C-alpha cells in the first residue's frame, strides 16, 4: 500500500476540492486500501514540523515507491521564497526545495491541475514569481522522475481518479516500471491521458449544428444558439466535459455559459479575452 | 522561561501559514502569523479585458471562489453601469448561498473536527500529537466520525446546488457582469430544492447540535481567544434592486459600540509584510502591490488592513454579532439544556463567550442555519423563465467596487478601467482581515491578538495554538492572493 504525499505549491486548493466532489465508485477504496494519504496540508491530523517529519520518515521507508501529487505551480524567483511549505527545526522548506528533495525518490509525480501541469494563472502575463510547471522544473533540475499531467482549472474529479485507475491496472499487469511505461503510451504530447483529453469539445458539442448554421447566441441566457460569439473556446480545447459534464452531471460550462479552455497549456492567456472570439 | 514554538505548516486550514508563538507560564504571550505563499493576482489582472476578472479572480481560492466571483461581478456591474435584472440578483444569491453551506460544513467537519474528535488508525488521521486533548465519550466521538463521513456527501451535494445555475464548481461560469448566464427552469429549481432539503436536514439534525454538544465538553474554550473583540461586516446578499436591504447589513463593532461602515477608512499597511516600503498605508482605491520578499523585518505576504486605525476580525462571528439575529431553535434549546443559558438573539451569548475559540465555531453553525432560511426565501422568490442577465458594453474608462461577505468574512474588489482594460485591481479579502501581521505601528492582526492568553500547559503538545487559528477558518490563498 504505497504512500501518497500531496504537496501544495502556488495552488488555490481547488484541485483538492474537486477531488472531494468525486462520486467515483473506486474513490473510497483508493484512499483506504490501495494507497495511503500520508501528507495533505488541508485534511491531515498532524501539523508543522511533525507533519513534515512524518512525510520524511515515510518517504525514506518507501524510497522509489511513493507517489507525489502536486497542486499549484512552483515559483523559482527570489530563491524560492514565494512559496514556503513548511519548516523543520528552524529550516524553511520552499516548494523548490521540497521538489528537489522528494522528486528524485518518487515512483511518479502527478501534476494535478493546470497550474502544476503548465504554469496556469500564477505563470500568466503580469506575474513576477517565476511560476513554473512541474515537469519543466524537474527537468531543469536534472530530475527524471515520470510526470503525468492531469490538467483543468480545476480538473474534473473523474480525470484524477480515472488516471489513478489507469495506472492501477497498468501496474497490476506489468509491475511498477513496466506499468508506468504503459501509461506513457497513452499520454498526448502535453502529457495528458488520452482517455480524458483525447477528444475535442467543439467536434463533440451538442451546439455544433448551430455553429455550422451560423446561429449564434447574442446573450448568455439564449441557450438555443452556438456560444462562439460569446467567447466559447471549445474549438481549441481537448476535454470530455460534453459527455461526463460536471458536479454529478447537473451542468457544464458550455450549457451554462462558455468554455474557457481551462485544460489547455496556454490557459489563461491564450484563451483570453474569455468573452469574445 | 519563555519558549518559542513554530508551526509550519499549520494544517487543516486552506493555504500556507506559519504560526510562531512565545509561551510563558503555560500561556501564549506573543504571536506572529506568516502567510508564506504569494501569486500576485493584482498584477496578473492588469491589461486584461475587465470581463475576464470574474473568471481570473476565482482562482485565488477553490474553496471560496463564488465569493470572489461575486465581488468581481459587483465591481464590474458598477464600472459598466449594468443593471442586474431582479431574477438575476436572486439567481446569484442561490449560486453563492449554496457555497456558504458547502464551506461551513467543510470547515467544521473536514478541517476543524479532528481538533476534538479522534480519527481511526489510518492515514491521514494518524499520526498526531500523543496528548491531543480529545475529550469526547465513545458515543460522541463516534457521532463525530459518522457525521464527518456523512458531511462528505452533504458538501458534495452543496456543490451540485452551486453548479445547477453556476455551471460547475469549483470555479463557476455562471456569474458575469450584468447578472447570471442561465435562467432557472422549473425543472432545475425542483432539483435544487430536492438537494437543499437534504442539506437542511443535515444542518438541523446533525451539524448545529454537534457543535453545541462538543462545545459543552469544552466550556473552557469559551474563555479564551477574545483578542480585540472588534468586528467588521461590509454587507452581503442584496434583497432588493436598490442596493439598500441585504441579508447581512454592514456595520463595525469595537470597544462595545456599534457604528456604520465607511470604506474610505480602510488602509493597508506593509511594514511587516513583504512589499515595497513606499506602498504602506494605502486605501484600496489607491492600492499598489509591489513584492519585496527580501525586505528586512517583514514576515508575511499578507498586508495589514486597518479600519480607521483598528485591527478588526471578520467571518460568521463578526456578521452574526453585528446583525444580531435570533438564534436557531436547536441552539436555544441546547444553550438551555447543556449550558444553563437563556438566549434569544445571538448577542445574548455575551461578548466574552461569543468572541472566543469555541464561540466562533458556534457562530459558524448558527450562520449556516440562518442561511437556510435565506435560501428557502429565494427559492420562493425566484421566477422560472425570467431573464437573469444584461449584456453591457465594455467602458473605455470607469471604476467600480464590489462589496460582499465571503464565508470567511468581508470581501471587496476594486477595479479601475482605462483604455478598455484593467488599469488597477485591488482585493481586500476576509482572511486578510483575520490573518494579517502587525501594522506599521506595531498593532497585531486579529488572529495574532486572539492567540494571546491561549493555554499551552504542555509545550510538547501545544494543540491549542492551531485550535484557536482553525476557529477563524483561515484561507491564506485569499489572504495573500
Ligand atoms: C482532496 C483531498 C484528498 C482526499 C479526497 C477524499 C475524497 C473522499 C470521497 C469519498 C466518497
Ligand atoms: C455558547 C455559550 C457558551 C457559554 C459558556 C460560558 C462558560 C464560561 C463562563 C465564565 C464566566 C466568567
Ligand atoms: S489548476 Fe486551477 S483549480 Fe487547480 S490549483 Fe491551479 S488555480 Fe486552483
Ligand atoms: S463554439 Fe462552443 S458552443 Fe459553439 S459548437 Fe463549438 S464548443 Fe459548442
Ligand atoms: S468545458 Fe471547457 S472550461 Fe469547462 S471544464 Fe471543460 S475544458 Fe474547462
Ligand atoms: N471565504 C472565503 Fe476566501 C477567504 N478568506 C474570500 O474572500
Ligand atoms: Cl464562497
Ligand atoms: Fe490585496
Ligand atoms: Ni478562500
Amino acid at each position: 500500500r504505497p504512500p501518497v504525499f500531496w504537496l501544495q505549491g502556488q495552488g488555490c486548493t481547488g484541485c483538492s476540492v474537486t477531488l472531494l466532489n468525486s462520486v467515483h465508485p473506486s474513490i473510497a477504496d483508493v484512499l483506504l486500501k490501495v494507497i495511503s494519504l500520508e501528507f495533505h496540508p488541508t485534511v491531515m491530523a498532524w501539523e508543522g514540523e511533525h507533519a513534515i517529519e512524518h512525510m520524511r520518515k515515510v518517504a525514506e521507508k518507501f524510497k522509489g515507491k511513493f507517489f507525489l501529487v502536486i497542486e499549484g505551480s512552483v515559483p523559482v524567483e527570489a530563491d524560492g521564497k514565494y512559496c514556503i511549505i513548511g519548516e523543520a527545526n528552524h529550516h524553511e522548506i520552499s516548494m523548490v526545495d521540497a521538489l528537489k528533495e522528494f522528486g528524485p525518490n518518487a515512483a511518479a509525480v502527478l501534476a494535478v491541475g493546470t497550474c502544476a501541469a503548465y504554469g496556469g494563472i500564477p505563470a500568466a502575463e503580469g506575474s513576477e514569481t517565476g511560476a513554473t510547471a512541474v515537469s519543466k522544473f524537474l527537468g531543469d533540475n536534472g530530475i527524471k522522475t515520470p510526470v503525468v499531467n492531469i490538467p483543468g482549472c480545476p480538473p474534473h474529479p473523474d480525470w484524477i481518479v480515472g488516471t489513478v485507475v489507469l495506472a492501477l491496472d497498468a501496474i497490476k499487469k506489468n509491475g511498477l516500471e513496466g506499468g508506468l511505461a504503459e501509461v506513457v503510451k497513452v499520454l498526448d504530447s502535453d502529457g495528458r491521458p488520452t482517455p480524458f483529453f483525447g477528444r475535442n469539445i467543439h467536434e463533440n458539442c451538442p451546439y455544433l449544428d448551430k455553429y455550422d448554421e451560423g446561429v449564434m447566441s447574442a446573450t448568455f441566457t439564449d441557450k438555443v444558439g452556438c456560444r462562439y460569439d460569446l467567447g466559447c473556446k471549445g474549438p481549441m480545447t481537448m476535454a470530455d466535459c460534453f459527455e461526463r459534464k460536471w458536479n454529478g452531471g447537473v451542468n457544464w460550462c458550455v450549457q451554462n455559459a462558455v468554455c474557457i479552455g481551462c485544460v489547455e497549456p496556454d490557459f489563461p492567456d491564450g484563451k483570453s479575452p474569455f468573452y469574445q472570439a | 522561561g519563555r519558549t518559542t514554538i513554530a508551526i509550519d505548516p499549520v494544517t487543516r486550514i486552506e493555504g500556507h501559514l506559519k504560526a510562531e508563538v512565545v509561551v510563558e507560564n503555560g500561556k501564549v504571550v506573543d504571536a506572529r502569523l506568516s502567510g508564506g505563499m504569494y501569486r500576485g493576482f493584482e498584477t496578473i489582472l492588469r491589461g486584461r479585458d475587465p470581463r475576464d476578472a470574474s473568471q481570473i479572480v476565482q482562482r485565488i481560492c477553490g474553496v471560496c471562489p463564488t465569493a470572489h466571483s461575486t465581488a468581481s461581478v459587483l465591481a464590474l456591474d458598477e464600472a459598466f453601469g449594468a443593471k442586474v435584472p431582479n431574477n438575476g440578483r436572486i439567481t446569484r444569491n442561490l449560486i453563492f448561498g449554496a457555497n456558504y453551506l458547502q464551506s461551513h460544513i467543510l470547515h467544521f467537519y473536514h478541517l476543524s473536527a479532528q481538533d476534538f474528535v479522534q480519527g481511526p488508525d489510518t492515514a491521514p488521521f494518524v499520526p498526531r500529537f500523543p496528548k491531543s486533548d480529545l475529550r469526547l465519550s465513545k458515543e460522541l466521538n463516534k457521532a463525530g466520525v459518522d457525521q464527518y463521513i456523512e458531511a462528505l456527501e452533504v458538501r458534495r451535494i452543496c456543490h451540485e446546488m452551486v453548479a445547477l445555475f453556476g455551471g460547475r464548481m469549483p470555479h463557476v461560469q455562471g456569474q458575469v457582469v450584468g447578472g447570471a448566464t442561465e435562467i432557472p427552469t422549473k425543472e432545475k429549481l425542483v432539483e435544487y430544492a430536492a438537494r437543499f432539503k437534504k442539506v437542511r436536514d443535515f444542518v438541523e439534525q446533525k451539524y448545529v447540535p454537534v457543535v453545541y454538544t462538543i462545545g459543552s465538553k469544552y466550556k473552557d474554550m469559551f474563555k479564551v481567544g477574545q483578542g480585540f473583540k472588534a468586528a467588521l461586516c461590509v454587507g452581503a446578499f442584496p434583497l432588493d434592486n436598490s442596493g439598500k436591504k441585504h441579508l447581512f447589513m454592514p456595520g463595525v463593532y469595537a470597544k462595545g459600540k456599534d457604528m456604520p461602515f465607511d470604506p474610505s477608512k480602510i488602509k493597508e499597511y506593509v511594514k511587516y509584510s513583504w512589499f515595497a516600503e513606499e506602498t504602506t498605508g494605502l486605501n484600496y482605491k489607491e492600492g499598489k502591490t509591489i513584492p519585496a520578499p527580501d525586505k528586512a523585518g517583514a514576515y508575511s505576504f499578507v498586508k495589514a488592513p486597518r479600519y480607521d486605525g483598528l485591527s478588526l476580525e471578520v467571518g460568521p462571528l463578526a456578521r452574526m454579532w453585528v446583525n444580531n439575529p435570533e438564534l436557531s431553535p436547536v441552539g436555544k434549546k441546547l444553550l438551555k439544556d447543556l449550558f444553563g443559558i437563556s438566549a434569544k438573539k445571538f448577542r445574548d451569548l455575551g461578548e466574552e463567550a461569543a468572541f472566543s475559540l469555541m464561540g466562533r465555531h458556534v457562530a459558524r453553525a448558527e450562520e449556516t442555519y440562518y442561511m437556510l432560511g435565506a435560501i428557502e426565501g429565494w427559492l420562493k422568490e425566484i421566477k422560472a423563465g425570467e431573464d437573469t442577465v444584461v449584456m453591457p458594453a465594455v467602458p473605455a474608462s470607469a471604476e467600480g467596487t464590489g462589496f460582499t461577505e465571503a464565508p470567511r468574512g468581508s470581501l471587496l474588489h476594486y477595479v479601475k478601467v482605462k483604455d478598455s482594460k484593467i488599469d488597477n485591481y485591488q482585493i481586500v479579502s476576509a482572511s486578510l482581515w483575520n490573518c494579517n501581521p502587525r501594522d506599521d505601528m506595531g498593532q497585531r492582526g486579529a488572529v495574532e491578538e486572539a492567540l494571546i492568553g491561549i493555554p499551552v500547559d504542555d509545550i510538547q503538545n501545544p494543540v491549542n495554538v492551531a485550535r484557536l487559528i482553525r476557529a477563524f477558518d483561515p484561507x491564506l490563498g485569499c489572504a495573500v492572493h
